[PDB]
C-alpha cells in the first residue's frame, strides 16, 4: 500500500523518483518501527507463556495432592463410622449391664 | 489355592480381633498372606483394625511385612494411617519398608507429616 | 557530477529500499503469524490458571477434612478405650 | 469471665448438667475457644444432641462460624451425626452455609460419601 | 428463603448471564468484522490521496506553463504586428 | 475461554455455582468494555471513511482539469511555434531588403 | 541603484549595446525583478543568445531561481530555444534543476512534445 | 461530397490568410462547412489563424457560427484561447454561442478566466 510508480500524467521524471525515494525511505522507518513494537512484544508475550509450564505443574500437583488426599480421607471415614459403630455397642451394653 | 475360604475365613479373623479362630486357621494351613478383592491381607487387616498380637502371630507366621493392597499401601501404611503406634513399631522391627510407597507415591512417613502425628513422625526419623 | 549520473544514482538506491522493504516486510509477516500461536496459548492461561487454583482449593478443603477427622479418630479410639476398660473391669 | 470457658468443656465433654448449672449463673451460650467454636459447636462435634438442645433453646447462634468459617451443621455432617443434622435443621440452621474453602454441609456429606445425609439435607428448608 | 429456591435463583440469574453472554458475544463478531472492512477502506486512503496530490501537482504545474506561453503568444503576436508594420512601410 | 462448569473434584455444588456467576457476571463488564472501545472506534473511523469520496473527488477533478490545461497547452504551443517561424521570416526578409 | 533595472530591460528587449554600457557602469550581473528573474533569465526567455552569452561572460549565474524556482534553462526548454539550451549548458547549466512544482528542463520539453529538445537533453553532461 | 478536394483547398486557404483564393474558391462551390481530420472548419481556421476579413467573408457564406472540431473546440473557443479579440467579437455579433463548450466542458468564459485576459471576459460577461 503506497502511491505506484509514475501516477503522473504530465513528466515529472526526476521527481517522481525523488519523491518516490522519500516515501520509501520513511516507509522504512515505519515499518521499523513495526518490527521493534513486534519484538518488543513478542517479548511481553515470552514472560506470559513461561507462566503455563508453571500453572501447569501447579494443576498436576494439585491434582495428585487431591486424590492423594481422599484416598486417605475416605480411609478415615470408614475407622470413624467403625470405631462409632462400636461405641453404639459398649455404651449398649452399659445399659444391659448397669 | 485348592480352597481358599479357609483364607477368606483368616482375613475375616484378622479384622475381627479373634486371636483363637487366627491360631485355628493357621493350624489349618490357611493362608498366611491372602488376599480380600480389595488386595488385602491379614496383616493389613490387623494393622486396620489395630490387632496387635494378631499382627505378632501372623508376622511369626511368615506373613510379608510388605504385602500390597491394591493401592499399595502396605500394612506399615495403614497402621500410619491410623495412629497405631504399637503396632507401627512391630511392623518395623519385623522389616517394614519404612521408605515403601503406595500408588500416590506417600510412604509412611508422609502419611504421619499429613496427619501431623507428632510421635509417629519421630519414630519413622529414628531408623536408616 | 552528470545529470546522467544522479539518475542512476537514485535509481540504484531506490533499489535499496525497494530490496529493503521486502527484506523488512518480510521479517514482519514471521513476527505476526507468530505473535498470533503466542495469542492462542496466552488463551489458554486465564483457563489454566484458574483450574489450578480450583485444584488448589479442592486440595486444601480435603485437608482440612481428613485433618479433622484424623482427630476425631484419636478421640473414638480412645472413648472405645476407656469404655473397653470399665466393662472390663465390670467383672 | 471463663464461665464460658469451663462451659466450652461442659459442652465437649457432654456434661449435661454442668451446662445447665451454667446457663444458671449466666455464662454466654456464644462463648468462643480459641478455635472459634461456640458450645453449640463442640455440642455438634460430639454427638451430645440433648446439649445442643438446650443451647439452641437457650438462645445459641445456630449459626455461629468457627475461625475457619466452619458451622455446627458443618462438623455435624462431617462426622456423619444425622440426628444433630435433624435437630441443627429444625432450628431453621442455614443450609446453604459455606466455611471459608466454599463448602456447604451438603458437599461435605457427598464428599464423605453419604448417600443418606445427602438425600436428607435434599430435603431442603 | 430456602436451600431449595436459591440455587434455582442462582442456576436463574447464571442463565441470564449467559444467554447474555452469546448475545453480548454476537455483537461483537459483527463489530469485528466490520471494523475489519473499515480498516481495508482505511488502506486506499494514504493511497487516494497522495495520487490526489499528484494530480493537483500535475494540473498546477501546466497551468504554471500554460500562462506562461499564453503571454509569450501575446508578445510574438505583437512583434510579428510590428515588423510587419515596417515592412509594409518599406515599400 | 472460561472455566467450563464444575472443573471440580470435590463437591462443590453452590459455590461452584456462585463462581461462575461471579466470572460470567465479570466478563459481560469485560465484552461490554470491547463493545464500548469497538464501536468509539468504529466511530473514529467513519470520520476517514468520509475523506474517501472527497479524495476521490479531489482526483477526478484534478484529473479533468489536467487534461483539460495540456489540450489548452499544447494548443498554445502549436501556435508559438508557428508565430515563432513567422519571425524567421520577417527577419530573414529585413537582411535580404535592408 | 536602478543600473539593474535598466539592464533587465536591456536584456529583456534584446540590447546588446544597453547591456555591454551597463556592465561597464557595473550593473550587478545577478539583477532581479518583481517576478525573481535575472537578465540570464529574460535573455533566455526571449530567444537573445548573444546576451545571454555576454552575461554568462560577466559572471552570471547559469542556475538562477525566480521566485518560482525557474532557470533560464527551463524558460529556454518552455519556449523551444533550442540555441540557448546549448549553450546554457555548454556554461554548465544544471539540467537536473529543478522548480518550485519540481519540473525539471527535460519534462518541460517532453510536456511540450519536444521530441528534439528531448534527444539532446538526453545528451546529459 | 462530389470531390471535396476544394474544400481542402479552402482550409488550406482560411489557414494561410489567402483572401482572394478564398474567394475564388467559394464561387467554385467549395464548402463553406468543410472539415479537416481534427473536424475543423475554414470558420475554425482563420479564427485560429486571426484572419478577421476571412471570418467575415465565411460567415457571410453560411458558415456555421457552432461548427465543433473534434473535441468540440468552437471557432469562438480558438479566437478565445488564442487573444484574437476582434474575431470573438465578430462571432459573437454573427451568434456564436457564448455559453457553448468543448468536451472538457470549457466554454469561452472559461478560456479567458484560464488565460486571464481581463479584456476577453469583459467582453465575454457583456451578453446575454
Amino acid at each position: 500500500g503506497l502511491v505506484p510508480r509514475g501516477s503522473h500524467m504530465a513528466s515529472m521524471q526526476l521527481e517522481d523518483l525523488r519523491q518516490q525515494l522519500q516515501q520509501a525511505e520513511e516507509a522504512l522507518v515505519a515499518k521499523q518501527e513495526l518490527i521493534d513494537k513486534l519484538k518488543e512484544e513478542a517479548e511481553q508475550h515470552k514472560i506470559v507463556m513461561e507462566t503455563v509450564p508453571v500453572l501447569k505443574a501447579q494443576a498436576d500437583i494439585y491434582k495428585a495432592d487431591f486424590q492423594a488426599e481422599r484416598h486417605a480421607r475416605e480411609k478415615l471415614v470408614e475407622k470413624k463410622e467403625y470405631l462409632q459403630e462400636q461405641l453404639e455397642q459398649l455404651q449398649r451394653e452399659f445399659n444391659k449391664l448397669k | 489355592h485348592h480352597g481358599s475360604d479357609l483364607g477368606k475365613k483368616l482375613l475375616e479373623a484378622a479384622r475381627a480381633g479373634q486371636d483363637d479362630e487366627v491360631r485355628i486357621l493357621m493350624a489349618n494351613g490357611a493362608d498366611v498372606n491372602a488376599n480380600d478383592r480389595k488386595g488385602n491381607t491379614p496383616l493389613h487387616l490387623a494393622a486396620d483394625y489395630d490387632h496387635l498380637e494378631i499382627v505378632e502371630v501372623l508376622l511369626k507366621h511368615g506373613a510379608d511385612v510388605n504385602a500390597h493392597d491394591n493401592d499399595g499401601s502396605t500394612p506399615l501404611h495403614l497402621a500410619a494411617l491410623f495412629g497405631h503406634l504399637e503396632i507401627v513399631e512391630v511392623l518395623l522391627k519385623h522389616g517394614a519398608d519404612v521408605n515403601a510407597q503406595d500408588k500416590f507415591g506417600k510412604t509412611a512417613f508422609d502419611i504421619s507429616i499429613d496427619n501431623g502425628n507428632e510421635d509417629l513422625a519421630e519414630i519413622l526419623q529414628k531408623l536408616n
